[PDB]
């Protein structure tokens, strides 16, 4: 219908039009005043090695002792950071993999791949507890919410949440013009935000199942979203260089990270404890870290030679791991 | 304390061992990609493969050399195709029978997916199937009356042809091959390669071509890496 | 289908009635909790040695 | 005359570090950098390593006997020099030797390629190597096997201001087999199958795909082989000759011969390590 069509224009231009009456300042005008961070070096701590192909994703456990790590070879391995041995070395049915979580109270694993499957395992008895299937497109991430309820996202627009006793979706997330590849948890449990293929990156409630606010500041596919340690802030990084950081309590964009030089796209975006560096990876050889305050550089991690696909930070903050298409992991201080 | 860390040095042990022991289990096997637009007929094909031995995954040994396929289940841009940059082939299945009815979308693809930042260093195995209902349609759907670049390629230079009910036939086999392979010559620096089959839709020594090509490939890729080529 | 388009019509007349703070509150509020949680960091200073136990 | 005694000397010099730089910066790329470490790398580092210990012990000795005309050090250290020599260039040959066969098994026999050679089997073959090499250098050259029976060789171990080489023809006609000719011929046969095999390979592809669109293999081949069969085949000839006829060759052109075999293993890794990879190595460093 032709009416139909115009009613939505003339409430988006109304959005924008109200974000526009917003503004006030630029964010980076306000931040002049702040001292630089500087120079920040730092070096290799230690070297994991046993992976036999290309990672692609890992996670932090809770406590700053473990990690878990998998890749395209079909294992999952939890290594020791501190004394780099490995512990377990779990094998898959399916070869490919795209993600994997470490649950909150330490007692689970998961790892979904390019099969239309999430599983769950059991560290402390290993066998499979439950397979949750339904999706009609392969896994791009995925969370523990809790030790009962897992969040995912998948190639179909759909986002879901599961219960692991019962293994239905509770409750489905649908309003994504295209595949989603991006998800992460608010330090509570209330909100979570998603990044898909199209530019739009939306809010969602999980208990109330209802899409909040909708930013579409980017122009390429999105590949990576974190939150801001305080919970009221996410960056967000694309295919495009640019790196933006959103803002939830005002709709409209802040910042912009982005330079000349860089021409290749961000695989991986993580915040520090504090919040001052922004940390992102990028599809050459190289992990760029900049200052989210004034959008100014600090310094470059290099020792990489195929890729950078997996980032994270531990909570305690002292250190941060990187992955990479190449068999070894590292780790920074 | 002693204890603990002499358990931990014993666990990192009983691991590395068997990783090390899958790692020639690993290496030994050979994998392989399967593509191929809609109707085009790769179910048929897979069967002689299970003779030999949302993811359909086939494994089949031959000569004590082991293959495993990957045959993925689909008008939609891919984010899948990085993960598929380590096989050593792909094999692309094209209906050359099906021109009346969508040639033109299949060769967008292979454009589309020859040019990937991420397939450069592939090489395609393509299959033609089909073969028995092209003769058909050309012995009234002419070519000619459906494409305008039908003109002038009829005839092949280097022609081999098998004894043929036509040798009008023979016309509308090379001008397929001829289109595909306009594009495969255009783009790399020899790094990857295209290997044109005819095949009907009864055949047998599909597991030998499939074994040759794979053959070829390392060979070349071999002699590249010495810098003789 | 007709709906998906009646669906968003009312989606985005939900979505524009939510009130916007202006960028200075929100300004404030990261500096603010960026200077203050900046000694809890030990990434942003050098952590001595003996307390790294990376190191 | 003073051009003589300097020239000669400054030429000498030379020779001594480029083989030293070149080999050294090798071995530190190998080490180093986790990309260029593989099964097919081990074997570059022993003739890396032979090569330096070559260039490090023997060179500057016969140098310092070639300039002063007199060999101040005692007898002891005359065979030590002369073991060590002979050991260097028997490991480098017979290293040479395996690595064309490695790649003659790359090359013919793809599928059963990575099953025959692995991480056990390379370090085996290396130790094979250099136990033989040591076999035929030490054990009868620390004895006195090696002795020759002519009164003038005899007066020469009596004198011991001055030590040359002396020694029968049996024991010549054996090291030269063992190191030289058994070598030469594997690499012939070797290079000749791999040869037919691009060809045909290039055959194959212009007969395909030749409407549309092996100088390469024969310059590759070409320097690889002419290189290292001009460097060292004239010596062993001649070292056979020496022997079959008595006061037929001066000595003047036996260490002639013997030194030119020498820059041999200078420019061993230019020939083997000029892969793009090692390229980006050096440019890192
Ligand atoms: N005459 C003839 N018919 C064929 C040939 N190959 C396939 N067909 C027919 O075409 C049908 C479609 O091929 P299928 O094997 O079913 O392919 P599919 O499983 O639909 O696979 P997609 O091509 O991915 O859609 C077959 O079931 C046959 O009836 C052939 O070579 N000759
Ligand atoms: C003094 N130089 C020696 C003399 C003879 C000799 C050499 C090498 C290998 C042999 O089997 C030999 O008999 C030469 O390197």
């Amino acid at each position: 219908l032709d009416q139909l069509r115009q009613e939505a224009e003339q409430l988006k231009n109304q959005i924008r039009d109200a974000r526009k009456a917003c503004a006030d300042a630029t964010l980076s005008q306000i931040t002049n005043n702040i001292d630089p961070v500087g120079r920040i070096q730092m070096r290799t701590r230690r070297t994991l090695r046993g992976h036999l192909a290309k990672i692609y994703a890992m996670h932090w456990g809770t406590d700053s002792r473990l990690l878990v790590s998998a890749s395209q070879d079909g294992k999952l391995i939890i290594w020791d950071s501190y004394t780099t041995n490995k512990v377990h070395a779990i094998p898959l049915r399916s070869s490919w993999v795209m993600t994997c979580a470490y649950a909150p109270s330490g007692n689970y694993v998961a790892c979904g791949g390019l099969d239309n499957i999430c599983s769950i395992y059991n560290l402390k008895t290993v066998r499979v507890s439950r397979e949750l299937a339904g999706h009609t497109g392969y896994l791009s991430c995925c969370r523990f919410l809790d030790d009962n309820q897992i969040v995912t996202s998948s190639g179909d627009t759909t986002c879901a949440l599961w219960d692991i006793e019962t293994g239905q979706q509770t409750t489905t997330f649908t309003g994504h013009t295209g595949d989603v590849m991006s998800l992460s948890l608010a330090p509570d449990t209330r909100l979570f935000v998603s990044g898909a293929c199209d530019a739009s990156a939306k809010l969602w409630d999980v208990r109330e199942g209802m899409c909040r606010q909708t930013f579409t500041g980017h122009e390429s596919d999105i590949n990576a979203i974190c939150f801001f340690p305080n919970g009221n802030a996410f960056a967000t990084g694309s295919d495009d260089a640019t790196c933006r950081l959103f803002d939830l309590r005002a709709d409209q964009e802040l910042m912009t990270y982005s330079h000349d030089n860089i021409i290749c796209g961000i695989t991986s975006v993580s915040f520090s404890k504090s919040g001052r560096l922004l940390l992102a990876g990028y599809d050459d050889f190289n992990c760029n870290v900049w200052d989210a305050l004034k959008a100014d550089r600090a310094g470059v991690l290099a020792g990489h030679d195929n890729r950078v696909s997996c980032l994270g930070v531990t909570d305690d903050g002292m250190a941060v791991a990187t992955g990479s298409w190449d068999s070894f992991l590292k780790i920074w201080n | 304390q002693r204890n603990e860390e002499k358990a931990q040095r014993e666990a990192n042990k009983k691991i590395e061992k068997q990783l090390q022991k899958d790692k020639q289990v690993y290496r030994a096997t050979h994998r392989l990609l399967l593509l191929g637009a809609g109707e085009s007929g790769k179910s048929t094909i897979v069967k002689q493969m299970r003779i030999l031995h949302g993811i359909f995954e086939t494994k089949f040994q031959v000569d004590k050399v082991n293959f495993h396929m990957f045959d993925v289940g689909g008008d939609e841009r891919r984010k899948w195709i990085q993960c598929f940059n380590d096989v050593t082939a792909i094999i692309f299945v094209v209906a050359s029978s099906s021109y009346n009815m969508r040639l033109q979308e299949a060769l967008n693809l292979f454009k589309s997916i020859w040019n990937n930042r991420w397939l450069r260093t592939i090489s395609v195995i393509l299959f033609l199937n089909k073969q028995d209902l092209l003769a058909e349609k050309v012995l009234k759907s002419k070519i000619e009356d459906y494409f305008p670049e039908f003109a002038r390629y009829t005839t092949p230079e280097d022609a081999t042809p098998e004894p043929g009910e036509d040798p009008r036939v023979t016309r509308a086999k090379y001008f397929i091959r001829d289109e595909f392979l306009r594009i495969s010559t255009a783009s790399g620096d020899g790094r990857h390669y295209c290997y044109p089959h005819f095949t009907c839709a009864v055949d047998t020594e599909n597991i030998r071509r499939v074994f040759n090509d794979c053959r070829d490939i390392i060979q070349r890729m071999h002699l590249r890496q010495y810098e003789l080529l | 289908s007709i709906a998906q388009a009646r669906k968003l019509v009312e989606q985005l007349k939900m979505e524009a009635n939510i009130d916007r703070i202006k960028v200075s509150k929100a300004a404030a509020d990261l500096m603010a909790y960026c200077e203050a949680h900046a000694k809890e960091d030990p990434l942003l200073t050098p952590v001595p040695a003996s307390e790294n136990p990376f190191r | 005359d003073e051009v003589w005694v300097v020239g000669m000397g400054i030429v000498m010099s030379l020779i001594v570090l480029a083989i030293v730089f070149g080999n050294v910066l090798v071995i530190t790329a190998i080490a180093k950098f986790e990309r260029l470490q593989t099964v097919t790398n081990y074997f570059i580092t022993s003739l890396a390593c032979a090569d330096l210990v070559m260039g490090l012990a023997v060179v500057p000795f016969g140098a310092a006997h070639i300039l002063t005309k007199t060999w101040t050090f005692g007898n002891f250290w005359c065979e030590f020099w002369t073991s060590i020599d002979v050991l260097c260039v028997t490991a480098s040959i017979e290293t040479l030797c395996v690595i064309a066969v490695d790649r003659y098994f790359a090359i013919t026999s793809p599928f059963k390629y990575q099953s025959l050679l692995t991480k056990n089997k390379a370090r085996v073959i290396i130790l094979m190597v250099w136990i033989v090499s040591g076999l035929t250098s030490f054990l009868p050259i620390q004895m006195h096997w090696y002795r020759a029976t002519h009164q003038e060789a005899i007066n020469c171990y009596a004198e011991e201001t001055c030590c040359d080489f002396f020694t029968n023809q049996a024991y010549a006609i054996a090291s030269s087999i063992v190191s030289f000719y058994v070598p030469l011929v594997i690499m012939v046969f070797v290079y000749s199958r791999v040869f037919q095999e691009a060809k045909r390979q290039l055959q194959k592809i212009d007969k395909s795909e030749g409407r549309f669109h092996e100088h390469k293999a024969l310059k590759t081949l070409g320097i690889i082989m002419g290189t290292f069969t001009l460097c060292w085949l004239p010596f062993f000839i001649v070292n056979i000759v020496h022997v079959i006829q008595d006061n037929l060759i001066r000595k003047e052109v036996y260490i002639l011969l013997n030194w030119i075999g020498y820059v041999n293993s200078g420019f061993n890794p230019l020939i083997y390590c000029r892969s793009p990879d090692f390229r980006i190595a050096f440019q890192e460093l």
